[PDB]
RNA sequence: GAAGGGCCGCGAGCCCCCGCGCCUGGAGGAAGGAGAAGUCGUAACAAGGUAUCCGUAGGUGAACCUGCGGAUGGAUCCUU
RNA sequence: GUCCCGCCGGCCGCCCAGGGAAACCGGGAGGCUCCGGGCUCUGGGGGGAGUAUGGCCGCAAGGCUGAAACUUGAAGGCAUU
RNA sequence: CAUCCGGUCGAUCCUGCCGGAGCGCGACGCUCUCCCCAAGGACGAAGCCAUGCAUGCCCGCUCACCCGGGACGCGGCGGACGGCUCAGGACAACGGUUGCACCCCCCGCGGCGGUCCCUGCUAGCCGGACACCGCUGGCAACCCGGCGCCAAGACGUGCGCGCACGGGCGCGCGCCCCGCGGGCGAGCAGCGUGACGCAGCGACGGCCCGCCCGGGCUUCCGGGGCAUCACCCGGUCGGCGCGGUCGCGGCGCGCCGAGGGCCCGACGCCUGGCGGAGAAUCAGGGUUCGACUCCGGAGAGCGGGCCUGCGAGACGGCCCGCACAUCCAAGGACGGCAGCAGGCGCGGAACUUGCCCAAUGCGCGGCGCGCGAGGCAGCGACGGGGAGCGCGCGAGCGAGGCGGGCCCACAGCCCCCGCCGCGCAGCCGAGGGCAAGGUCUGUGCCAGCAGCCGCGGUAAUUCCAGCUCGGCGAGCGUCGCGCGGCGCUGCUGCAGUUGAAACGCCCGUAGUUGGCCCCCCGCCGCCACGAGGAAACGGGAGCGCUCCAGGCAGGCCCGUUGGCCC
RNA sequence: ACCUCGGGAAAAGGAGUGGCUCUGACGGCCCGGGUCAGAACUGGAACGGACGCGGGGAUCCCGACUGUUUACUAGAAAC
């Protein structure tokens, strides 16, 4: 292919904007219809009051029940399941407690063996979580 | 048009990531003075002048003239 | 607006393309014990400073010789190294402004040219000492290790007079 | 949008005015009169600057208040008033009285002149037009407007002011030879005779000067403005428009570094 | 809110332009001048020619009129000069319903009192077609001074081609 | 010459139908992705016990079966 | 003598070089990381899905164009045992 | 200023993505010995705002119980600058390049200066008259009524040189063309002459006239995404005649034609669209962002409409609708923080109801006043920069603490001195990738960890803890994104037999691409070098801010510098 | 909307309309037509001023349709 001419530059600009469309990297990050779909909704935080909590089978092989919260977004009124890290720190998460929740850390992905989950707690009530498991601080 | 020619004007934009460059025409409208009679493909020497309408800021100032076919030709002159 | 969101600002250090490597670590940690470095971001400030200069020479070089550009500014950067003590004032020559290493600019800090002009026992004692405002680095008491000393001060380093030698005699431990 | 600007920033300020980044937020804003801001310089910053006769603006306003300076021989208490070419700043209270010419590097520059020097200031004649009943007019670069002037002289012909009576003296015509000073652009701050002018019918007449360096320097007639005939008539500046290049620059830089 | 910006206008295409900013002062158009005639004397001779001052950009003052009377109106070829009123408008190349009205504008063809101009007459064989104009108390003039911009109706008596042709017009009414 | 009126311009607001973009309620359908261990067969991969597969048309609990024309990516580089 | 030897245009087999991840191509899949003769078309991990919806075309069957939300750490090629 | 490395398998080579490795610049957590520089309610709320504050100065004209204070008003000048924000707007703004023979302009500067009359002139200098003010009042508040005296560089009037002269008008060169000038590349000015008009200054002779600075438009070239947007427009496109404007123009209106735009993407639509100078990252090529410091634009809740002025379609002006407030004695009154602090809402996210004009500018004054422009302090791990937590085996420092200088609108900080003097580390990891136990506990596919490979089901190199160790360092970790990696967007520089991918075929226009040939000229690109126009920024000359981030410095000095490139 | 692309459709949903006084268009060779535009101006806020002369939309079921039918109780989905 490759049509190279003195004067072909238009032909070269149309392939190249048509073409680059094609990556899912592209689309993911200029289509912006994730845009509309990501309940973070273009944040690195989002705050959000738990609605519930419930315990979600560690995808095969792996085998545990992960511990999470499920958190209505203020922003957006938008659902969001959220993990809660480190060890025993959902005794920490309290329903109506409201959090501040952090994307999981694959822009978007489900991470390990948690199913379909993409969002992690980073705060309980002002308090950090780790700061919680940490001992840092107290309720 | 009535007393009027759009004069097409030929040039090309250089783009630097592909060294390539791409031909580009823009359509200009001028006065044809009477004096003058031009065909379509003539070569016209337009002269800039007052703002004469909507779209007219330019007057033919001299005319030499083409064949009835020698091909549309991209002309850049 | 305000004057000072005019003022510029820079990072004057390169940090490294791989940070868990073997070879640099190892010759890092052979550094920070020769010249009393503080941390691998003193180090890093070096590489950058040489980084600058090897680009420098290098367009100049790529530039044919007598062409106006290496006759204003190769002379400027020979002239300013040679200066500073960093090249060999016999060398003066473009070309070997490439083969420097960072080892060589850390040489003209003043707490290796205080130890190879003795003024201190060791380059911790250098550090303490350069810390402890002894150093005058010639008719000016210098607080910073860092310092790069310029060739033609090096003789007029010397321990300031006023200081825990040759003074008062009573400072800290002597005044109990 | 509305009305006139009277503010100037220090950083929108002509670089040749050489105010400091972090020296203030604000410039002097240059007021109307015989110069513009792109060819003038705030007599402020004559007096702050390179006389550093005055302290602060406040000092300079005060000394000005007094009538203490007179440009032209008229005292003015404009501290923003425009300054530029052949101006005769001349301050009688400290007993010395200079030129403002322009320098190879562009900056205006104080040019000490003696008192029958101090007495007459030449001018450029932008062109000559019929106004208020048909009388000839013609306006000086320092936009100074004389009526009923001889016919020989034309656009671009450099004359001299009295300045005491503040008339024509003299008229040295623009023409092959004559050496002018360019006022203008890259070779700003530079005295050569004329080798040609290209007369480019339609815009910008371009004219070629060369100095005595044997470099020819190809410039507008906007920027040139003779200064006498084949004579540099009016004292010119010690360096006189000789083009010193980077590299000759580099090695007075330090020469004069190497005094202590 | 009269605006001469192009802002609310189509483009070359014919496409909509967005509006990017409000109506500004010194894009603003003043309204219109009907510069009627004081053409019935008998109930108009209550108002007298009537001409308005409206300041401007820059605050130089454009002389409007509101009523006209008389301007001056030259014979070229004879150079016979006189200040004469204005009889009727007759003939408008921009719309024949003004010369309904009487509103001056520059260019209408007017009609003046011969009475002024009763020396040239008696001067001998000025001209030819001109003359009976003059023997008969109407003289075709052209307006050639634009009403309401500085307030004068001042004219040519019509003369050469121009003056046949308006009169091939006005020939059956 | 003040209110006031007439008349046109310039022009908010308001209602009226009308398009447009976007958001979503929903009996009932109807996909897809995972749950884990279900249920019914066994279509394909070994000629997978009818070689597969492509188009197209008909049938069938379900994979699938069948007609017709292909292909070899076949199980054949091999026969007056 | 439908002999011998070419030439030109085809239809083929085998291959030296070269090439390739190989299988193999070699009249190219060579002359290409030492990369640029010209010109069009298409592709950019696997599903979702050639589905939804919009357009057009068809008597229909359908054709042509054509997603996203979402899911997932593999899918694939050619060879070896 | 050129790099990779783990994960498809019994193994292996590929393609291919996945995940790591670097830098940003915002959030979030944990923590912080000093000093310097420095961002700070932009991030789909251009949401709403309590309070205080951000615009005055003058002394022209003093019959206000100090004085010649200089109340108050009247006049004058500025309030149109500046600050603030990014909603609007995609052949637009904006950037470079032209033009105005199509223009408007205050100040300033330098010029120029004459103003018909008849009357009515008083010219040794003319009238009246309004506040302020005094009294009499009405107001819930807002707010103003009436009466009487009195002044201006205010007002009204007018002395005035028929080459007296504002506007506009009529006329006044040609002979194929182009070759002096008042002045052009250009028939452009100016004026001569007649008719009109009698406009401006003329009551402490300014109208006018240039130049400037600003504005208005104008040429050219650049100036998003989408084809599930292919036809689009109908004052749309031209011509004429007017009006209107500062002017030019469909700008508007008549009139007449049928144009105009478009695969070199028109028109539509959408934009969590101000644009440049610039910024992030960076072998070369590139990619992404540009609210924010400078410049231009646009808007002050939303639409409109105006007045004043030389300039505002002005909102710290007015008027109206529209939402949204406050007061109220119920009749009315009245706003507009996308100015500064400060408050609420919202969001992941953002500072003091400080102090002051001393600078730097600006407005106004001639003997300085105003300014939330700006400067000064507080807050502040946005970040950038420099020194510490010892050295030595005995001597020291500075972190502090206190005085005195120095500094400052006043402090303070810095720095200098005496006198005391008390060093103080986190945050993430150790199976790999990836640097650092195959330790010792608990636990038992649970609890957890793990970006990825995976780990745990009794001997967990992986969890939870002590233990050591390793990285980085007053910082370190996490998250979202940009860039790099990724020659996984490819112009350099990708791939299409089988990994994803040659239209089933032929014709075919637009588009793109074309063998060899003439030397010696004309246009086009083309290369070089100019000129012209912003600095900051980025380079880059010089200069020891004690070093450094810095800044334009400095020192008896090129007319000390502050070059130059872009 | 829908459609057998013919229809739907006069869809829906609006605005105008009188009298007077004019001004354009249009032929033949100064002579005819009286229709179509465009104005002013006027009237208790009126004009197809009598008369003539569809209400409209959204559906569902039957019968494709125009036709024909029990003179004199069914005009239909029946024929």
């Amino acid at each position: 292919s490759k049509t190279s001419g003195l004067y072909t530059a238009r032909k070269l600009r149309t392939v190249r904007r048509v073409n680059r469309w094609a990556d899912k990297k592209y689309r993911k990050a200029h289509l912006g219809t994730w845009l509309k779909a990501n309940p973070l909704e273009g944040a690195c935080m989002a705050r959000g009051i738990v609605t519930q909590k419930i315990g979600i089978s560690a995808k095969q092989p792996n085998s545990a029940v992960r511990k999470a919260v499920r958190v209505q977004l203020t922003k957006n009124s938008k659902k969001i399941t959220a993990f809660v890290p480190r060890d025993g720190s959902i005794t920490y998460i309290d329903n109506n407690d409201e959090v501040l929740v952090a994307g999981f850390g694959r822009a978007g992905r489900a991470v390990g063996d948690i199913p379909g989950c993409r969002f992690k707690v980073i705060k309980v009530a002002g308090i950090g979580l780790l700061a919680l498991f940490l001992r840092k601080r107290e309720k | 048009m009535q007393r009027s020619i759009i004069v097409r004007r030929d040039y090309l934009h250089f783009v630097q990531k592909y060294k390539r460059y791409e031909r580009r025409h823009k359509h200009v409208a001028a006065h044809l003075s009477p004096c003058f009679r031009v065909k379509e493909g003539d070569i016209v020497t337009i002269g800039e002048c007052r703002p004469l309408s909507k779209t007219i800021r330019f007057n033919v100032i001299k005319v030499e003239p083409v064949s009835e076919a020698a091909k549309k030709r991209f002309s850049p002159f | 607006p305000r004057i000072s969101r005019h003022r510029n600002s820079s990072k004057t250090y390169s940090t490294p393309k791989k940070p868990f490597t073997k070879p640099r670590l190892d010759a890092e940690l052979k550094l920070c014990g020769e010249y009393g470095l503080k941390c691998k971001r003193e180090i890093y400030r070096a590489r950058y400073m040489l980084a600058k200069i090897r680009r420098t020479a290098r367009n100049l070089l790529t530039l044919d010789e007598n062409d106006i550009k290496r006759r204003f500014e190769g002379a400027a950067l020979l002239r300013r190294l040679h200066m500073l003590g960093i090249l060999d004032e016999e060398k003066d020559q473009l070309d070997y402004v490439l083969g420097l290493r960072i080892e060589d600019i850390f040489k003209r800090r003043l707490q290796s040219v205080i130890v190879e002009s003795k003024l201190a026992k060791s380059v911790h004692h250098a550090r303490n000492m350069i810390k402890a405002r002894h150093i005058s680095v010639g008719g000016q008491i210098v607080n910073i290790p860092s310092y790069m000393v310029r060739i033609s001060n090096t003789s007029r380093v010397a321990i300031a007079d006023t200081s825990s030698l040759a003074p008062n005699g009573k400072p800290g431990r002597t005044k109990r | 949008a509305r009305g006139v600007r009277k503010h100037l920033k220090r950083l929108n300020a002509p670089k040749h005015w050489l105010l400091d980044k972090m020296g203030g937020i604000w410039a002097p804003r240059p007021t109307n009169g015989p110069h513009g801001l792109r060819e003038c310089i705030p007599l402020i910053l004559i007096l702050r600057n390179r006389l550093h006769y005055a302290n602060t603006y406040a000092e300079t306003s005060m000394i000005l208040q007094d009538k203490n300076v007179l440009i032209d021989g008229k005292p003015r208490t404009d501290p923003t008033f425009p300054v530029g070419f052949m101006d005769v700043f001349e301050i009688p209270k400290v007993h010395k009285t200079f030129r403002v010419l322009y320098d190879v590097k562009g900056r205006f520059t104080l040019v000490p002149i003696q008192s029958n020097e101090a007495g007459f200031k030449l001018c450029r004649v932008q062109k000559i037009f019929l106004g208020d009943k048909g009388m000839p007019y013609l306006s000086t670069h320092d936009a100074r407007t004389i009526r009923f002037p001889h016919p020989d002289i034309k656009t671009n012909d450099t004359i001299k002011i009295n300045l005491k009576t503040g008339k024509i003296d003299e008229w040295y015509k623009f023409d092959i030879g004559k050496i002018v000073m360019v006022t203008g652009g890259r070779n700003c701050g530079r005295i050569g005779t004329i080798q040609a002018i290209d007369k480019h019918m339609g815009s910008y007449t371009m004219i070629r000067m060369k100095d005595t360096e044997g470099t020819e320097f190809l410039t507008r007639l906007c920027n040139v403005f003779v200064i006498g005939n084949d004579s540099p008539a009016v004292a010119i500046p010690t360096t006189k428009g000789i083009r010193p290049d980077i590299i000759k620059n580099r090695e007075l830089r330090l020469r004069s570094i190497a005094k202590r | 809110g009269i605006t001469h910006d192009k802002m609310y206008k189509r483009s070359k295409t014919g496409a909509v332009q967005g509006k990017w900013h409000k109506k500004r002062k010194y894009n603003l158009g003043r309204q219109p001048a009907n510069t009627k005639l004081i053409v019935k004397v008998t109930s108009k001779k209550n108002e007298g020619q009537k001409i308005s001052t409206i300041r401007c950009r820059g605050g130089n003052i454009k002389r409007r009129a509101l009523r006209l009377s008389h301007g001056s109106f030259a014979w070229g070829s004879a150079d016979i000069s006189h200040k004469a009123r204005i009889l009727q408008v007759v003939y408008n190349s921009t719309s024949n319903e003004l010369v309904r009205t009487n509103t001056l504008v520059k260019g209408c063809v007017v009609q003046i009192d011969s009475a002024p101009f009763k020396s040239a007459l008696s001067n001998d064989t000025l001209d030819k077609e001109i003359l009976d104009q003059i023997r008969g108390d109407h003289i075709l003039a052209r307006i050639s001074s634009r009403p309401g911009q500085v307030g004068t109706a001042d004219g040519y008596i019509l003369e050469g081609p121009e003056l046949l042709f308006y009169q091939k017009k006005l020939a059956p009414k």
